[PDB]
């Protein structure tokens, strides 16, 4: 409307709106096609809320960009960065504040990139798409997850969405939607599965026996609907299948104490490589890990068996090390597993 | 093509049929139903009464020897008690391209407990059988519910209790139906007046008149030492459900009810321990569990259900680190729960033993 | 010497490290009463002498709650403004004395269907420094005490 | 000819909601245009919708199936618009319609 | 490190600092309470073992409100003198938590139409260094915790 | 764990929530009650010591609606008002228990051919403090119970 | 208690109703909607088990 | 104060218990958790020896 | 039997003063920037150090400290000392690492 | 109290039931089974001892 005069207006125009319930650990970066017709030319653009996204988009899409981002921004969610597939290896070298990548709709050129920035180290999570056909059975469960990476910062999250305006969300925002609702109440440490994403059905049914064949090795983790629980994502592993960096919960664990020990002793930097500095680096981690345990995140119930800290002039490093300028730390934390497998035994006998 | 906001009038309506309401008797008839719009021709649509019978699939179908038997044995179904009834429309029976899918088409609905398919055919079921013999002991809680031919077992399911046979053919005003879609029926009327731990066995069956074949005692003398469970007539009743066992020949789970009763309680749990799958595998975890099975066992206990008299004689549950696991087992993700119940068996045989001295 | 894995024996529990589960969640509460087990009394005299005195049949507990007020979302008021008339989400309320760390249960005391019948309101006062307290009293059928 | 529109009471509830909301807030016009102003208006607006709703006019059952009223800065507002002097309320309503067809279907098969 | 835009978030709000909107003006208030809800009880018990427990229908909060006399105009005296045998302005009260400028709703107490019941003078007393404080009881229908 | 949507099926229901649909237009009371199904018994004895045990006819339900004196016009009275020696409108009274919102009839109360015989003023009292309630008695022939 | 000892019954031989009184519906009470039904019978005995 | 001999005793006869209180959690107190059971009996004696 | 346990630590008061110096005071922009409940809550070390300052002996850590009091001098006329202010602050635990 | 002593007592010559009532069953009651029979006789005489 167009206001001239100090009273009361009246509109019935088409409008929406969502709430900022946003959490600090998952800041995604959704990647788009660069052969796609309908977005801005900006490669880099950032989108705080939903009221900014509808400024750029002013009309109701169909790709999977749009589908993408309604469901983000409809569970919360705070900013985020829409990145073309060329791109997405230099914006999180930037921007500094990427905890998510999220292909959304995306393949091949996206995963060559994500291999990119983990090598180079970013602390970041993939979260990558299955197939958009239907999985037959008889599949061969090895050549079905041939195109994906085998590192240790992603998942693949197969069955696509159908969302109820008709249109096809990418499973990847399926699963960023969940993972936004479960690192606000629960914690970064608590797994993405149980949570219930609103607004979205998928698009086949999933039995138990289909899942039993991927939920080894390269792990498809099942987008399912339960009666009760409704359309929550069924499986919390990763892409590497080892006993230290199974379970998506103890790999996003590490990647928010990691980012939050660097922000809190990049305030350290320059200072004087001397044994009073090195005190005052190992004592602002016991602080933050101490109240990481308290909160219940870490593993032990004593602070000898949860974490340690140790910096010395012959423990960690030696002089030869200190005249470099280096400064080695060496911390070591226990992460909470999931129970995963709930086995009931049943007898007719007391 | 109601235009005019006034009162409409119609002269030859047919009369409506009711609907009850269960979760513990829900059906799958696969059987030869013709769809009108034809998309859902190979897959499993929900089916909450008959009016979206009337609506989604062809009811009248015209005769032409052969006569259609589909819509007349779910008509049977809902004058029985009915139930949100999924239905799987089969057209052949030698097409081993739908049977051979259908096992895997029935764990992707969530909640099917009974088969129970209603066709006239013998060579039919028999592939029906043989299909969903695979999926009966796989502890997923379905319930097969055959019919016998000339009374004895198909013998594509022979000895496992998750399976009930009905052996007498029951006439309509007369086409030959198998009992199974009335049976299907009584199962959930008599689950929700009674429950699950009673025994479907002395309900009249609403609709029919006469069975084809009038069952004499020393003819069901040796079947009831089998899973045949005769529809008896008898003259101030009329049609009533006798018997009550399943193939299973063992102490344990030779009743219909004792094994339902099971099946519905591993039903009931699981769907409440669902919320409790990617908790931290924590002993307080574990307690939060042992008490979410606890509370639904003790009101099983206090309606009925179990055979006890103290609560301690009727069930346990048992979760901890020494007892029911190893640390080993933690560490690979897992907490095992042992849990025990004890129902009541019903009294099917009355012995009167007259005199006249006292 | 007395050998602390000794105290988490014989030592008794304090009353002050105790979580409560909520139905599925849980809510972080700062006091916790009435979970009490309480029976009847039927009674019988006749003239010859003998009393005869039996437990009656066990009435209803009344379980009051107290929390603080928190900027973000009341989940207390979410549940007690979901009545009609006959229908609100029964609950099983879990209070359990827990260790220090927080991550297994001393003894438990359980609750089987617990609707909210009250919600008071903290009391404003300007010269008071003191915390928005919200107290929800509760009315269930059964308490049963596990230990492990 | 619209779904929305098709019918006197929809269309004549929804312009007595708006005369009777314009009444109630011009009250709150040249107030402080502060977040303590937005739930003063906000409540306002609660209170109305909550005793149409009562009373039978919306169709709900369970008032958040009724109606809803928004208001606040990241939703349904810009900092650029509080700038130019101006607050953005999004309310919405759930009426019920009549019914006027009647179908009978008589028969004397029973 | 705490970083106090946290503790806008996740500590508890105390109860110093409250705006009472009184109909459509501020009136400042010292004390502030009785904003409850309460619900009734339902019972019923069979032979066969069946307690039924259900809320029954809510009943009407009791607010008292009390301010200092000051030297000008009484609103609450002009407020309570205007019954004349039913009719009385009703109003809408809202007392909510604010920031410590005044300018932002923590959490808010709506009362949908409440009128005034009582008001008492405030005790006279030669020996004693007090303000004149008078107490105002209203009576509505309904309690609304908004949340914001 | 009871999710309330089973307290619709399982819960009994009660009194307080109900319309009263009069002829063709809902007026609403404050009671109702007197919607009895009664029969009469014959009985039949002999020599050789048959009893004989029957149900009689049933006789006519009296009927009693009260409610409030209103500002406007009193429909109780010109129903009872247009009387002439043996002529009323005669109208069918459904009583319904009805849903909190009011969307959902429970079970109701069908009452045939009902008629005034009395109309009984408030009385009228300056120590009180009450409401002006009318209070009406019905004639009718039959009363059926539809469930749905 | 449980339900499954019968101690001593009261058997009727043959009944049938005489009335049914609806529930007095009020709107200033908590009550449960009680109907109220009267038997006529012809004998009642006691068996005790 | 051996606890080997009594010095006098109240004795009570046929006690059953009547109710069983829970303690009372407060997140603000260094107590110990008491139950509290109440009993009722038929007679009381006091034995002194 | 007597039974004897350890209850709940409670929260450490901690005094720390210092003087008065003509630039800005450091202490009274962290205890002017109150809100109702809002302190910017810092953690304080303080370290046994060596004489020249490069070595820490044994230090104290502290975890979150806000300051609930600041004493201003008392002026006096006949008094020959430097003004100390005195500021009291509220933390939740200490700790004590030893190198 | 004992019960082996006899104070004063009522002679009842014929007496014959005319009623026995059965009790009042009620889910809402903590009460005793409590049975009440009506006599019918033609004298009552006392003796004192």
């Amino acid at each position: 409307v167009t206001t001239t005069y100090p009273g009361v207006y009246l509109s019935e125009d088409a409008v929406s709106s969502f709430s900022v319930n946003s959490a600090a650990t998952a800041v995604p970066l959704f990647a788009y096609d660069s052969e796609n017709t309908n977005t801005i030319n900006k490669p880099i653009q950032v989108f705080r809320n939903w009221a900014e996204f509808t400024v750029e988009y002013p009309t109701p899409l169909e790709d999977a960009f749009y589908t993408s981002l309604s469901l983000w921004f409809m569970h919360g969610g705070g900013k985020c960065y829409l990145v073309n597939e060329a791109n997405i290896a230099d914006a999180v070298a930037q921007y500094d504040d990427i905890t998510l990548i999220v292909a959304a709709g995306t393949d091949t050129t996206t995963y060559t990139a994500f291999t990119t920035v983990v090598g180079q180290g970013y602390r970041i999570f993939g979260l990558f798409d299955g197939p958009k056909e239907k999985i037959a059975g008889t599949a061969k469960p090895d050549e079905v997850m041939e195109e994906y990476p085998t590192s240790p910062f992603g998942a693949v999250f197969y069955p696509w969405g159908t969302l109820a305006s008709g249109a096809a969300v990418p499973p990847s925002a399926i699963a960023a939607a969940s993972i936004t609702q479960t690192d606000r109440t629960r914690g970064v440490w608590k797994a993405p599965a149980n949570q219930a994403v609103n607004g979205v059905t998928p698009a086949f049914a999933v039995s138990d026996d289909f899942q039993g064949k991927y939920n080894q090795g390269k792990a498809l983790n099942m987008i399912r609907t339960f009666s009760g629980q409704g359309t929550v994502v069924w499986g919390a592993r990763t892409l590497e299948d080892s006993d230290n960096w199974r379970y998506i919960p103890v790999r996003r664990l590490f990647n928010a104490v990691e980012r939050d020990i660097q922000k809190s002793l990049n305030k350290l930097v320059f200072e004087p490589n001397s044994q009073p500095t090195w005190q005052r680096v190992k004592a602002a981690v016991d602080s933050y890990l101490h109240s990481l345990w308290q909160q219940g995140a870490l593993a032990g119930n004593t602070p000898a068996d949860a974490w340690f800290v140790q910096v010395g002039k012959d423990l960690t490093m030696t002089q030869e090390e200190i005249n470099q300028g280096k400064m080695i730390i060496k911390i070591g934390l226990a992460a909470v597993r999931p129970a995963e497998f709930i086995i009931l035994q049943f007898s007719q006998d007391i | 093509v109601t235009s005019v906001p006034g009162v409409y009038i119609e002269e030859d309506a047919s009369p409506a049929m009711s609907v009850s309401a269960s979760a513990t008797a829900v059906p799958l008839f696969v059987a030869r139903f013709t769809p009108l719009k034809p998309e859902l021709a190979g897959v499993i649509t929900r089916i909450g009464s008959w009016l979206d019978y009337t609506i989604l699939f062809d009811s009248n179908v015209p005769s032409s020897v052969v006569d259609p038997t589909a819509s007349v044995a779910l008509r049977l179904y809902f004058q029985n008690g009915g139930g949100p009834c999924y239905l799987y429309p089969l057209e052949k029976a030698d097409d081993n391209g739908p049977l051979a899918a259908l096992p895997d088409l029935i764990d992707e609905v969530g909640e099917i407990t009974l088969l129970a398919s209603p066709d006239p055919d013998e060579t039919y079921r028999t592939a029906v059988y043989g299909a969903l013999a695979a999926s009966l002991d796989q502890h997923k809680g379905y319930f097969l519910l055959a019919d016998s031919v000339n009374g004895d077992a198909p013998s594509a399911v022979g000895g496992s209790a998750q399976v009930a046979v009905y052996y007498p053919n029951v006439e309509v005003p007369p086409l030959s139906l198998p009992p199974s879609a009335l049976i299907a029926g009584v199962y959930g009327k008599t689950d929700g007046e009674r429950g699950v731990w009673k025994a479907p066995a002395n309900v009249v069956l609403n609709g029919v008149s006469d069975v084809s074949v009038r069952v004499t005692n020393e003819q069901q003398a040796e079947l009831n030492p089998k899973g045949i469970n005769v529809i008896r007539h008898f003259s101030d009743r009329g049609l009533v459900v006798w018997g009550s066992r399943t193939q299973k020949d063992d102490d344990d789970w030779r009743y219909i009810p004792v094994r339902r009763l099971f099946d519905a309680a591993e039903r009931d749990i699981k769907k409440a321990l669902q919320p409790m799958v990617f908790e931290p595998n924590s002993q307080l975890t574990w307690k939060r569990v042992q008490t979410a099975i606890d509370n639904y066992l003790y009101r099983l206990w206090q309606q009925g259900a179990l055979a006890g008299n103290k609560a301690e004689e009727a069930y346990f549950v048992r979760v901890g680190k020494g007892i029911t696991m190893t640390q080993d087992e933690i560490n690979q993700g897992k907490m095992i729960i042992q849990v025990g119940m004890a129902a009541v068996r019903p009294a099917e045989f009355i012995i009167l033993k007259f005199t006249q001295d006292m | 010497a007395i050998t602390a894995d000794d105290i988490a024996v014989q030592y008794p529990i304090p009353t002050y490290r105790f979580i409560v589960t909520l139905g599925d969640e849980q809510v972080p509460f700062t006091s916790a009463s009435g979970l009490d087990i309480n029976f009847d009394t039927i009674e019988y005299r006749d003239g010859t002498g003998n009393w005869f005195k039996m437990p009656g049949q066990r009435q209803a507990p009344n379980i009051t709650l107290s929390k603080g007020v928190f900027p973000g979302k009341n989940a207390m008021y979410e549940w007690i403004n979901a009545i009609q008339l006959n229908q609100v989400e029964k609950k099983d309320i879990m209070i359990s004395l827990t260790n220090e760390a927080g991550t297994e249960v001393l003894v438990s005391w359980n609750v089987s269907n617990a609707f909210p019948t009250s919600l008071t309101s903290p009391s404003f006062d300007a010269t008071s420094n003191e915390i928005a307290v919200q107290q929800i009293t509760l009315m269930a059928d059964r308490v049963t005490i596990q230990t492990a």
